[PDB]
């Protein structure tokens, strides 16, 4: 009775925003600099902020003769979501403000284009038959780990003009093997042609991706029998490894955004 | 003598200023501003804090003893702001005589303004001595005889003059800024100090804070400035990571050292204290109802990140912050809002210590409340991370919590994975956790293999005859 | 008292066609 009346002593005592969340961060990667804090309220380029005094780090003003909003030389300076504006001779970062100016550790001002590719297989278990995940089906991706890093970054990056293969799945990876998957990349669905949330962005420069995906339905096909056992996978790097695509991949968060919309095209579990 | 590795980071500050502070002139310091190279030649036209902060080896590495307040030995080092957290982990481990920690309670807060409530003053030490009682916890706090740092050193004395183990084994690391120490003279001897002296006078400090008197080891950082607090903030945030994430090596790959950050009240340097920690990945708990910056992030910690604006921070900085409010300009409230928003959308690294009819217990259940919401997002990419979750969850015997957090998930019932947790619940008593495993139906008959009895039999109670 | 307090443990748990 003591225990229950102790349950009656207490019984009568009963009466966000979706903006770029990676560029607007302190400590611009690999540089002892800071960004002027830009809260979510004043991120757009029309909100009036007059205390604005951001730094100008770039790893001035005669930058004319730059064909913005068009294909400036062999660079294609026009972003996917329409033309941008120019505040003298430097472009203005769309999608909001960052807190820094200049270019940072980037090639050139404007839309920097990379071509992060997606290569997938349903993970084999013991028989070939895909083993059911928690609810829906489960896939894998091929990720690469260069030594001086802490995440299993996707195998792709800066597209050298006329390469069509993103300079990293072209080097320190499969080599003397290009013609085949360079004849396969013109076959597949696009999942994201747009802007990334890199921590390396600035108010006068940004990076963009085209994201192609290729899937291998079988396990002993003529594609998985010539992709895996034809790759050098080590020129000066330190790793290559197929990884299970879960909610907490040790991948770069920006790339995990891509997977969160790419694995969803088949009914997977990210 | 590991002095050929650590450095001054002392500054060749050419005299190019006059601020008229404490009846003096010039830039921070005096005729001791010219160490050996002097303000000479042409080095210096505008005092860039990056061009020339030349790094010479230390001169403050010894053992400090107070006058009569504590007849003991305390070892201190004058480290720089750029020394890696591996010249020093190789130095506390084996150059000092310290073990490998298992829990890293970080107790930060306010300074030189602190009136701990007579009842909160009681929940604090009943909450902070018990974590020290068990495991091998390290207490890393700022080194000063003021603030929550003077209350965390005010309970270790109670737990060293009357305790279970008597004597004392707590390892209360004190890390502060060298420049913000009152009588730095006599603490600077070439080679070592070897029982040097530190007189505790708190009347002539003016603005230069004295050290505490109940910590264990003092790690003084240096940047070459006088009166600039806040220098000791970034370095400990890699200290508390490299110690707590890449120092242990069973499991063949890696295991995370538990780390928690407790904050009571606060100030300008307390928000940069928790933002850097949460960004790094240190779970933190805020004690609501205390006062300053703890509270202003105690009642905004559940609202949407979009709701938090300059207007809300203006209204919520005019109640907890009374006399400092008029000091707050329009360039310190739009720089205080972005950091608050930043620590808010890390909702998986921040909790709150509810006061009245909620969280009616010591600070301790709150530290694993922070860990629980933190590691719920971290429950599968760590794999073994469940095992240490329970190795702390035995500290409160959170039978109801362990039932609530796992047994009503979409739990795969994982009979094999329940066995490392079974053994973790066997190494000491845990009377109810093992029965929890038997309604789950841990089949003992295959759980006990030959190596299982091995593991059980090396872990007898050491106190038994 | 056990029997009645067992009656108070549960006592505060109270809050077509025609073809
Ligand atoms: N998506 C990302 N998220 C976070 N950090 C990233 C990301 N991509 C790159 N980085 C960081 O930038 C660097 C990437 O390696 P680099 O060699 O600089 O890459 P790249 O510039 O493409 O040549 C490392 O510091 C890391
Ligand atoms: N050790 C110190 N002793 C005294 N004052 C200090 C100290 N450190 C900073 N100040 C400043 O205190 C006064 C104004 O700042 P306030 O609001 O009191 O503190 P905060 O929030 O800015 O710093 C708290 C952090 O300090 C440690 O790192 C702790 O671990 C916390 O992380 C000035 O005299 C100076």
């Amino acid at each position: 009775i003591s225990n229950k009346v102790d349950a009656m002593v207490d019984l009568l005592d009963l009466d966000g925003d979706s903006y770029h969340v990676n560029a607007r961060h302190l400590l611009y990667p690999n540089c002892p600099v800071t960004r002027f804090p830009v809260p979510n309220e004043k991120v757009p380029w029309e909100t009036e902020f007059l205390i604005y005094d951001p730094p100008f780090y770039t790893a001035l003003e005669p930058l004319s003769t730059i064909q913005y909003n068009v294909v400036d030389g062999l660079r294609d300076r026009r972003s996917f979501h329409g033309p941008y504006t120019v505040q003298a001779g430097l472009p203005l970062n769309p999608m909001g403000r960052t807190g820094l100016r200049g270019r940072g550790s980037l090639s050139c001002f404007g839309p920097n284009h990379t071509l992060y590719p997606m290569v997938t297989r349903w993970r084999r278990n013991e028989d070939g038959a895909i083993c059911r995940k928690s609810i829906k089906k489960m896939l894998e991706v091929l990720v690469v780990k260069l030594p001086l890093s802490e995440h299993w970054a996707l195998p792709g990056g800066s597209r050298e003009p006329g390469e069509m293969l993103p300079r990293k799945l072209k080097r320190i990876l499969r080599q003397e093997h290009w013609p085949s998957f360079e004849n396969l990349l013109k076959c597949g669905m696009e999942v994201y042609k747009g802007y990334m949330d890199d921590p390396r962005n600035t108010d006068n420069a940004w990076i963009e991706t085209v994201a192609v995906s290729v899937h291998f339905q079988d396990q002993n096909d003529v594609e998985l029998n010539r992709l895996n056992s034809n790759l050098h996978a080590c020129d000066s790097g330190a790793s290559i490894r197929w990884q299970v695509v879960d909610r907490r991949i040790p991948l770069y968060a920006n790339h995990k955004t891509l997977l969160q919309k790419a694995a969803a095209e088949f009914g997977a579990h990210y | 003598i590991k002095k050929k590795e650590c450095v001054y980071f002392v500054e060749s500050s050419k005299l190019s200023d006059a601020g008229k502070v404490v009846c003096q002139c010039g830039y921070t310091h005096e005729q001791h501003l010219e160490e050996a190279t002097k303000p000479h030649t042409f080095q210096g036209t505008q005092w860039d804090p990056k061009k020339h902060v030349q790094e010479m080896p230390t001169d403050a590495f010894g053992d400090i003893v107070f006058t009569g307040l504590s007849q003991k030995v305390k070892k201190y080092v004058r480290v720089s702001q750029d020394t890696p957290s591996s010249v020093i982990y190789h130095l506390m481990t084996q150059h000092w005589g310290l073990d490998v920690p298992n829990l890293l309670i970080s107790v930060t807060g306010g300074a030189k303004n602190f009136n701990m409530k007579p009842r909160l003053k009681s929940i604090f030490r009943r909450g902070l001595v018990k974590v020290a009682q068990t495991t091998g916890a390290w207490i890393i706090t700022g080194g000063s005889h003021t603030g929550v740092m003077k209350q965390v050193g005010e309970a270790v004395r109670d737990f060293s003059l009357s305790s279970s183990y008597k004597e004392g084994e707590l390892i209360t690391i004190g890390v502060a800024t060298w420049g913000t120490v009152h009588r730095r003279e006599g603490l600077i001897h070439p080679t070592g100090s070897f029982p040097a002296e530190y007189i505790l006078d708190e009347d002539g400090q003016g603005n230069l804070t004295c050290l505490d008197s109940n910590h264990s080891h003092f790690i003084l950082v240096d940047d070459g400035t006088h009166g600039q607090y806040g220098v000791e903030i970034p370095l400990r945030t890699r200290l508390e990571k490299f110690i707590s994430e890449q120092t242990k090596e069973r499991g063949g790959v890696a295991i995370k050292i538990p780390i928690v950050c407790v904050v009571l009240e606060g100030g300008p340097g307390t928000l940069h204290t928790i933002d850097n920690a949460t960004t790094n990945g240190t779970p933190c708990v805020v004690v609501e109802g205390s006062g300053r910056v703890a509270d202003v992030i105690a009642q905004v910690a559940n609202l949407p990140v979009s709701d938090i604006t300059i207007s809300l921070i203006q209204q919520k900085l005019s109640v907890f912050f009374q006399e400092m409010f008029e000091t707050f300009t329009e360039s310190r409230i739009v720089e205080w809002t972005k950091k608050i928003q930043d620590i808010v959308r890390r909702r998986q690294l921040l909790t709150v210590f509810r006061e009245g009819k909620d969280g009616q217990q010591d600070v301790d259940v709150a530290i694993l409340q922070a860990l629980l919401k933190a590691s719920r997002s971290q429950d599968h990419f760590g794999h073994e991370n469940w095992d240490h979750q329970l190795k702390l969850a035995v500290a409160w015997n959170r039978v109801d919590i362990a039932r609530s957090e796992i047994f009503m998930d979409e739990w795969q019932w994982k009979p094999s994975d329940l066995h490392p947790t079974m053994t973790a619940a066997l190494i000491s008593n845990k009377p109810e956790f093992v029965k929890l495993f038997l309604e789950n139906g841990v089949q003992l008959k295959e759980f006990v293999t030959w190596d299982t009895l091995l593991y059980l039999y090396e872990n007898l109670d050491p106190s038994c005859l």
